[PDB]
């Protein structure tokens, strides 16, 4: 029943930097196995018996320990390496992974590309009206939308969704819903999507008009 | 080619049971131990147990959270693992992956190195029900490259799978993370193309709810 925490939970490398990942154990293990998982897709093994690099992981990176603290590093932090890391052990069963370790790499600020899209006449046929805002492919991950309709804030009724940082280009993703019913929709005349980012004093706007035709 | 393929996973009813399945190929299954590790969405990996191969009596460990309500087992004719989910809780709720555990060999390096895409079990009492696609098409060529998305909204449970012009349009595509509300899920998805192949070739998402049976296609058109 060994249960593993890995320290830290979250953390962001700067290229080139080097990382080390920390695993320790309520009690001994005679070794201790990592895995790399990436945003939508398995576990990949990545060090194994402690020390012995898997299939494909690069020499910048090594394991080690023994006890009950074990730790993983990477020399030289690359993009290639972002990811959800993981601890293993199998020395005693129940085998057990640690809590994970959330590595996102870090990289040239970049301001979102917001779109905004009024509801589609097949949705309003239906008696349902959703207005929806995409930010795209920005950096940091701190960003905050806001819906402004008529001028005015609105808050209930804004669902949102945030990506995890793509293996592409180490950006990330929101998607903002705002559903109303077709009835409140129609009571305004202007839709705005307001986002605040480190990449632009001002907020980064996109607005359209509800017009008949 | 080393390949491991879960299924079974869907939507079922609190203190009921399912039962997951993983079909292998590519190496000598008896000769292998298999595990099952699951993780619910967002948190980490669990290890829920293995069972082992011929030489070993095809005997089973288990985890300490599901001893008693879990069963490994496997069809070594035609070489399927299976996993058995006994009076099912929300805390149930996940993606549950077979794994290639220990063989008769040295092949360490092979050593839960082989994992199968996964299967989503997801938990609740609340009802299927099929997603509504939604087009979205920008109101006002103001740029060199134009966003277009799909707003599927409604439906229940996880998951959907999107794609854009039967997948031969993979680049610039953002599919967001579901969002649930009222027992009922919410999702996007984004395309970038440029300006010039639209509206001029064509752009249409493809939506399947296994779930529901329900697949459609929706064009984009402009507006
Ligand atoms: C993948 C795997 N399966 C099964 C076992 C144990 O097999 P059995 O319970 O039949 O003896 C081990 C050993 N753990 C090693 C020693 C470790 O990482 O400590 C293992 O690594």
């Amino acid at each position: 029943d060994i249960e593993l925490t890995q320290s830290p939970a979250i953390m962001a490398a700067s290229p080139g930097e080097k990382v080390t990942i920390t695993c320790s154990a309520t009690s001994g293990v005679n070794y201790m196995h990592w895995f790399q998982q990436k945003p939508g897709t398995s576990p990949k093994l990545w060090i194994y018996s402690t020390s012995n690099l898997a299939s494909a992981v690069p020499a910048r990176f090594s394991g080690s320990g023994s006890g009950t603290s074990y730790s993983l590093t990477i020399s030289r932090m690359e993009a290639e390496d972002a990811a959800t890391y993981y601890c293993q052990q199998r020395s005693t069963y129940p085998f057990t992974f640690g809590g994970g370790t959330k590595l996102e790499l870090k990289r040239a600020d970049a301001a979102p590309t917001v779109s905004i899209f009024p509801p589609s006449s097949e949705q309003l046929t239906s008696g349902g009206a959703s207005v929806v805002c995409f930010l795209n492919n920005f950096y940091p991950k701190d960003i905050n939308v806001k819906w402004k309709i008529d001028g005015s804030e609105r808050q209930n009724g804004v669902l949102n969704s945030w990506t995890d940082q793509d293996s592409k280009d180490s950006t990330y993703s929101m998607s903002s819903t705002l559903t109303l019913t077709k009835d409140e929709y129609e009571r305004h005349n202007s839709y705005t999507c307001e986002a605040t980012h480190k990449t632009s004093t001002s907020p980064i706007v996109k607005s359209f008009n509800r017009n008949e035709c | 080619e080393v390949k491991l393929q879960e299924s079974g996973g869907g939507l079922v009813q609190p203190g009921h049971s399912l039962r997951l399945s993983c079909a292998t190929s590519g190496f000598t299954f008896t000769d292998y131990y298999m595990s099952w590790v699951r993780q619910p969405p967002g948190k980490a990996l669990e290890w829920l147990g293995l069972i082992r191969n011929k030489a070993n009596g095809y005997t089973k460990e288990y985890s300490a959270s599901v001893k008693g309500r879990f069963t490994i087992s496997r069809d070594n004719s035609q070489s399927i693992l299976y996993l058995q989910m006994n009076a099912l809780r929300a805390e149930d709720s996940a993606t549950y992956y077979c794994v290639r555990d220990k063989g008769s060999y040295g092949n360490y390096e092979a050593w839960f190195a082989y994992w199968g895409q996964g299967t989503t079990v997801t938990v609740s009492s609340a009802k299927t029900t099929p997603p509504s696609v939604y087009p979205l098409a920008p109101g006002s060529q103001t740029n060199s490259m134009v966003t277009l998305g799909c707003l599927v909204k409604g439906y229940f449970p996880e998951p959907v799978t999107v794609t854009w012009n039967s997948g031969s349009l993979s680049s610039g595509v953002h599919t967001f993370p579901a969002v649930l509300q009222s027992d009922l899920y919410t999702l996007s998805s984004s395309v970038t193309v440029p300006s010039s192949p639209r509206p001029s070739e064509t752009v249409t998402c493809n939506v399947a709810h296994p779930a529901s049976s329900t697949k459609v296609d929706k064009k984009i058109v402009p507006r």
